[PDB]
């Protein structure tokens, strides 16, 4: 059970003077042959891609801030100067810039792998937390980050995505104020943007570091409802070098496609109105803030008083809690649903492979999410204000009364046991 | 006393880190650089009335538009009712009624006001800049970030945007002039 | 039909010549109201793109405006290392450094440049001072051609640019006949180099890197097949 | 015996859900209650401060951050920006500049303390070596942020110590060109800096991260030849709460006197040359770095060929081997011979308190030290020149060769017993 | 004696009325030359220095010399939010923004302003365009006062600025005798300020923290004897 | 095969590896915008010949002074012996031992060399800036970084400095200009 096999440090006696820093003892023991079951599907992958692009991220990162000068007149000429100048330049920008796109994309397959295989589920609540908190930091810099060349964009959204802190009353304009530096957008936001955005990656690792430690306490997942059986566990082969190379493979074909798109179609993700320097009296069409936060700009946008279930006109009730403050609210709570999930599937079972109206739920819940994704970027204007409202409230219908509905009646499912499935 | 001096010991160090963390917050307040916030004076100079006029100051734009007629009769043509903000935002004056009376503007150091109209080209949203030059479904502005459309006198309309355009504190300089200030 | 550039696809290092043509009529034409700050003018001799001959850029360099200085306020003679001018503002226009990617992009500078004919049958008058273009889709349009709910008939709009070139406005060295629609290209193939210089290092690194990657992701596949065969092979 | 008293997370339920990430136990059974003895004088409490200055250093340029501006047309304005306008400015900027300097003075007490009770002998050689990797990291780090505000004395030290990398033959200018950016300083040097002057740190934490680890694993020294005597234990006391308190009211003294030197003598270990603009075309009298790289800029400046002790005419047997080249050498190793010291010193013994010959060597040492210091400052000419040469060849002699002759007859003193010294 | 100022010490929060002096000098006698780019003229109304009454202070920086723009070229009114303008060459000197810190500072500028006499007995003739004082140390000297090894015999050396003032150039409205002495003091008074305005805080802050700290020892201190006592008790 | 594939496969990563990590290290080489690198035309005009000229380029300073009789016959009488650097490292010609007749100048399309002398005004040593206008203890220039005295024509002489003030390829324009580059 829980083989963790030190090795003894019987080696010889290079291993033995190793007694003073453990080090060598922590990697095998733990983090190397650390027993994982056999029943891995495809889509345990994405952690490594995810770590692997949070590296490249930061690397590209510390290259470019070698040449990038956080200032209102010379942010777009030095973002010229490395994509002309710099030898390797473009490279590292749309490395840069699509990597982000992928990291985001990988921790949505990596969140929905999550809440189809009861991954949140007991006793997996602290890595739950973990990622929705890391979640939140890597949208945070993302954000601050799509401004640093000063475009025309970075302007608009960061003008928006701060009007939002202020909507709120009595401490909205004063945080406002506090955030941007001063009562509208100028070179103090870009420092302060710039150095946040240098450091909470940092901190992202770190929370990365929480991260691999409690799934490596806490058995990894398993397309199964079923454990280790610790008590010797002929299943449970290791992690090196079987899971590490099939893990490897993966990351070579999704770098392929990467580098091909970087090199064929690395504009594509982008908004070309980046590229016009800003005009803070001139606003473009269609904003568009970007295409991972979509969702929650529909969310936010949605409720205005202008449906008959429109519930704003239910919560002027209370003279303080308008539109504004009720889109802002339902978007918070849009996420913070998601991290209390793991107290609200009132259901003594797992992964949802057994569990058949769940499948259905989750799949026109991943259907919610495109949908949102897709109608962020579309007018306000009829018939799509009726469709983000019927999104949004599924959305939030799932994570709060669905789950506790299928707990009490979701059980016609014949379970599987002996981890080891030999079929 | 144990109880005494050790919770007073904490309490100076609690006290001593507030006041070491505090400035740490503070220093991203508005600096004195930003706190000057002054005045500006744009010059109308005859710039084919009835088009527009925008300015920079204060880091936002300030709109100051001239009057079309049929602007105008749509604008004094709007009874309270159905209006979403009657507050007539204009901080030149008492919080009197949304009217166009009001709220088109002063008079040249004349009388006459169905002919001017600065106010702060700001969406009261979240901030966006609606564009201008007769759009809308209303004959006014309409901001492209979420769909809020204003009126000819820029009272909102349309939209979840919940008040019309301020109009900051302006007076003329005898017939060619405007003090934004 | 489209009218496929070279550079559009997995190939295509922008052709040269073309590139050349499109200065003799950036430097003639577009020059007189435009500018191109973000280009450095020793970029006419990197590789790439026109690869012109150094002297020949020195000496175009010193027939330019003057670029006065940043440290002693004095009107130089605007060496090749500084940038092309910037034309500003009274009947100017923006900077093209980038336009070819803030727009799929140089079919647009084409297919904009191509259409300016005449106002048609909804507003023969059209405006003083503004001119009309089938493409152009940021400009105003009179209250005669729009519909019922302000949105406009006419498949463009009217811009403040004026035609930018007749039938045969100048003439190419190597030989080649001069009409609007080359020349429209040629300006085209020149702007979107000034923004993307380096495209042919993109695709020949996008080549190498698809190569290696799958020979190091077929050598994975082999040596995942191998190792976990012990435990794949009675089922 | 190494008593770790996990706790058993017998507390409660709260500490028994915990049993999914176990960080309380980390904390508590190790790095709180980790046994020390009770022998510890007012020496070992400099790391403490060493932490603290770190932590301090960090925040206050994260704050500097979101107002320096990397370029040579406003990097001063940006520091008077921040002197003037901002709130609170004068205050980080004092507090940052002058931390560094408590910072190395801590650390130089942290060293000597070392280098007298044995802590880098057997079985703490990791330690050593982890600290020397953290100095070169830290020193690093001071240069190129002294360089940052783009005054005077900054453009000309950063010119100095890279002509040094440039000294060396073949290898040498290819170097200086890649790590100036360009032939000589400029605007891509200021970026690199930043940016270098921006990461290093939590290297540095990372790497402390190991220090503690370490001499956490390995019993701190004691002021005398012995250890904890694990086989329970009636001596060493716990950290918590004794020798925390302890340490903290001598670091509430270290910050009350660093505090009033920011608020009276702020200025004083500055260069005032350094708040006059940069002039690439002149050069002020008596660049002299800093006061915390003076002993090795005299060791690099001393060897001239200008002594009948000249070794250069000697080492010019090898035509490669100029003076330029053998002072950088010099400066090199003597830091390498203060890392390999731990393997010279053949003494089967421990802190010197128990051997006399060692506390007058080491006494010279230290005034050596301060002399270096002193001599660094002062001009090439007569008689200053045999003096630095006589301290570095001193510096030299007692790491090579006084330590084996020591270990070799040295033990006329009775070592104690008893690590418990109820005297 | 050495004349110490007010700030000399952990008290002295710049008496303001020297600084009015000094500003009253600095602007008709040092501005001809000299400048002070690292100073907003707002300042002039924040505590701590000179607390002028802020119509004054538009209509003086109105009265000033033209700083054109940053966006559109044009010769603005050179509103307050601006610097002091800038002397740079052509018989002109540095900048006293910082001048009181990149020398104990201040008794620089006034034992500097204060000494210009005569040429001495080695070298009556001098130098034709360079004057003499008596504490500057980064002159020229000539080499009559030289001695055998270059060194200077003279005390001070040959500086490029001419002697400011007389011995009563302006009136002060307050009512002072305006000899050379006091204006040195006043106008060396008001660079340290054009320096180091921050100064008072910087005091008030030293006091605050030395007592917090003083007080969190102390209770530490108690709190240390006590743990420590069972075991420090039967020695 | 197993040691085949396996070592193949670590081979190719490592390959890769490699060919990711070189561009981190090419950024941070001189970008083409510093690649430029080209010439100064610097007008003597009449600076009053004997005391200095100094003039930015490169990112250094290109020293343009002209001659003192007195500094002259000092450099005209200096034997190539006890001379530390003998190279005369002007480039504008070869190795030609360093002599005043070679090390001066050219002669302003004339016949003359003991009047100009332009080097770049960078110590050997460690690259800074020598004091001049006659100081050190041989009528020349002074660095104080770290005391090496250079001699009038420029050659290194008491310090740790190796070689002389090197020479850049420079010609004249005709009796009023300098050519750098
Ligand atoms: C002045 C006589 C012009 C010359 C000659 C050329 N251009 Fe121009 N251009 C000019 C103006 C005033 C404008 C703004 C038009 C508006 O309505 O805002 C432009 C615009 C363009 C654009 C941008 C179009 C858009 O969608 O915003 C392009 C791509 C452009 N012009 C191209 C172009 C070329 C290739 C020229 C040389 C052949 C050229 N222009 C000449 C003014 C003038
Ligand atoms: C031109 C007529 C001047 C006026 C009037 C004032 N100053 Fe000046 N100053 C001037 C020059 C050309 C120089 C450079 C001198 C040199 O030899 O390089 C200076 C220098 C100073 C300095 C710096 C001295 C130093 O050690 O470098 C100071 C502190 C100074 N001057 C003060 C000063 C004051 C207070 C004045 C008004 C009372 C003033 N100067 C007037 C030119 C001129
Ligand atoms: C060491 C610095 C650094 C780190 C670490 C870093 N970046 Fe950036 N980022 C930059 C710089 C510099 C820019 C501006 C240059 C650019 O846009 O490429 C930028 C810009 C961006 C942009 C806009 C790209 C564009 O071209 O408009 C995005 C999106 C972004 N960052 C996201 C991220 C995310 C997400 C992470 C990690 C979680 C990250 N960055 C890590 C330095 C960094
Ligand atoms: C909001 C949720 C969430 C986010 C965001 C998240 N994780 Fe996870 N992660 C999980 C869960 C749940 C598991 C499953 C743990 C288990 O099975 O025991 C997991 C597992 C893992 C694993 C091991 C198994 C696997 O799925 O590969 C790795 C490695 C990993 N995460 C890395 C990362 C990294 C790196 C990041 C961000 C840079 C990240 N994760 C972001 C929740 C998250
Ligand atoms: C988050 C950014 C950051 C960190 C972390 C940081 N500094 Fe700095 N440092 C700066 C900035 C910004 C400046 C320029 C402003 C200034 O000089 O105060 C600077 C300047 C300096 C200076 C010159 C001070 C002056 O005024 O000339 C020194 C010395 C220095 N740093 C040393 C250090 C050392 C040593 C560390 C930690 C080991 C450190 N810094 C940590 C941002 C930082
Ligand atoms: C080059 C040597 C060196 C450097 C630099 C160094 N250390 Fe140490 N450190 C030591 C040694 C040796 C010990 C003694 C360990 C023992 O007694 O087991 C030690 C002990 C410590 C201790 C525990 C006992 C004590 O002395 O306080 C702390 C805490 C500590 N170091 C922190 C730091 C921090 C934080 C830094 C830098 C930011 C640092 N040290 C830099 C070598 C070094
Ligand atoms: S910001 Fe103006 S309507 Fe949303
Ligand atoms: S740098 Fe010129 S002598 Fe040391």
């Amino acid at each position: 059970s829980g083989i963790p096999h030190d090795h003894y440090e019987p080696k010889t006696g290079i291993e033995k003077w190793l007694h003073d820093r453990l080090p060598i003892v922590g990697l095998v023991y733990d983090t190397i042959m650390i027993p994982t079951p056999k029943n891995l599907n495809w889509w345990w992958i994405w952690g490594i891609v995810l770590a692997f692009t949070l590296v490249l991220q930061i690397v590209t990162g510390i290259v470019l801030a070698m040449h990038y000068t956080p200032h209102v007149d010379l942010a777009f000429a030095s973002v010229e100067h490395i994509m002309r100048d710099v030898n390797g330049g473009w490279a590292m920008r749309y490395i840069h810039a699509n990597g982000a796109s992928l990291f985001f994309l990988a921790v949505y397959i990596h969140i929905f792998r999550g809440l189809y295989y009861g991954s949140y589920k007991a006793p997996r609540e602290i890595t739950w937390i973990v990622g929705m908190v890391i979640y939140l930091l890597m949208m945070g810099t993302a954000f601050m980050g799509y401004v640093l060349p000063w475009g025309q964009m970075s302007f608009w959204g960061a003008t928006v995505i701060t009007g939002l802190f202020g909507a709120i009353p009595g401490i909205g304009p004063s945080i406002q104020a506090w955030l941007l530096g001063g009562p509208a957008v100028d070179n103090a936001t870009l420092n302060r943007f710039f150095s946040l955005h240098y450091l909470l990656p940092f901190v992202i690792a770190a929370l990365v570091a929480i991260h691999i430690w409690a799934f490596h306490t806490t058995g990894n997942n398993n397309p199964t409802g079923v454990e280790v059986r610790r008590t010797a566990e002929k299943d449970t082969l290791p992690f090196w070098p079987y899971f590490v190379i099939k893990d490897l493979f993966a990351l070579a074909l999704v770098l392929l496609g990467f580098f091909a798109v970087v090199a064929y179609m690395p504009n594509y993700l982008g908004h070309p109105d980046n590229y016009v320097q800003a005009n803070p009296l001139s606003t473009p069409a269609h904003i568009v803030p970007e295409w991972y936060f979509l969702p929650f700009y529909a969310i936010l946008r949605a409720f205005a008083a202008d449906v008959w279930v429109v519930i704003l006109v239910d919560g002027l009730t209370f003279g303080i809690v308008d539109a504004k403050f009720f889109g802002v609210i339902a978007m918070f709570g849009a996420i913070a649903v998601m991290a209390l999930a793991p107290w609200l599937d009132t259901s003594k079972v797992r992964s949802g492979a057994y569990r058949p109206k769940f499948r259905m739920w989750f799949w026109f819940l991943v259907l919610d999410f495109v949908v949102l994704t897709w109608v962020g970027a579309m007018p306000t204007e009829y018939p799509y204000d009726w469709i983000s409202l019927i999104a949004s409230t599924y959305w939030f219908a799932y994570f709060l009364v669905i789950l506790p509905l299928l707990g009490a009646t979701e059980k016609p499912e014949p379970i599987p046991a002996s981890i080891e499935e030999d079929f | 006393r144990r109880d005494f001096l050790y919770h007073a010991t904490a309490a100076t160090g609690v006290v001593v880190t507030g006041a070491a963390v505090w400035p740490l917050i503070n220093q991203m307040n508005a600096s004195a650089d930003v706190k000057a916030m002054a005045s500006i004076f744009v010059d109308v100079s005859a710039v084919e009335v009835g088009t527009q006029l925008t300015v920079k100051w204060r880091g936002k734009p300030v709109f100051i538009r001239r009057r079309d007629e049929k602007d105008i009769e749509l604008a004094r043509s709007v009874p309270l009712g159905a209006l979403r903000d009657t507050s007539a935002e204009n901080a030149n004056k008492p919080g009197a009624e949304a009217t166009d009376e009001n709220r088109t503007l002063p008079a040249f150091d004349g009388t006459n006001t169905g002919e001017w109209l600065v106010m702060l080209g700001v969406c009261t949203h979240l901030g966006c800049v609606p564009m201008g030059d007769k759009s809308g479904d209303f004959g006014g502005w309409f901001c492209p970030c979420h769909g809020s459309h204003y009126d000819s006198a820029g009272r909102i309309r349309k939209g979840p945007a919940p008040r019309n355009l301020d109009i900051p504190v302006a007076a003329f300089v005898d017939e060619t002039t405007i003090k934004l200030g | 039909p489209d009218h496929a550039f070279s550079f559009e696809g997995i190939f295509g290092k922008y052709d040269q010549a073309q590139l050349r043509r499109g200065f003799q009529v950036y430097n003639e034409v577009c020059s007189a109201c435009h500018g191109m700050k973000f280009v450095p003018i020793r970029t006419l001799a990197d590789d790439g793109g026109p690869q012109l001959d150094p002297t020949f850029v020195r000496e175009y360099a010193a027939g330019l405006d003057t670029i006065i200085d940043k440290d002693s306020g004095e009107e130089r003679d605007r060496k090749e290392t500084d940038m092309f001018p910037t034309r500003v503002g009274d009947g100017m226009g923006p900077d093209l450094s980038v336009m070819a990617k803030a727009r799929g992009g140089p079919e647009y500078i084409y297919n904009y440049v191509i259409g300016f004919e005449e106002n048609p049958e909804c507003a023969p008058e059209g405006i003083d001072g503004y001119y009309y273009n089938k493409t152009f889709q940021i400009g105003g349009v009179p209250d005669t051609c729009k519909d019922a709910a302000g949105v406009k008939i006419t498949h463009g709009s009217w811009a403040r640019m004026p035609p930018p070139l007749v039938d045969d406005q100048v003439t190419y060295e190597d030989g080649t006949p001069a009409t609007v629609d080359q020349m429209a290209q040629d300006v085209s193939a020149f702007l979107m180099w000034a923004a993307e210089p380096k495209l042919v290092a993109r695709k020949q690194m996008g080549l190498v890197a698809m190569v290696m990657l799958g020979l190091l992701s077929v050598m994975l596949y082999l040596t995942n097949k191998r190792l976990w065969a012990p435990y794949k092979g009675h089922k």
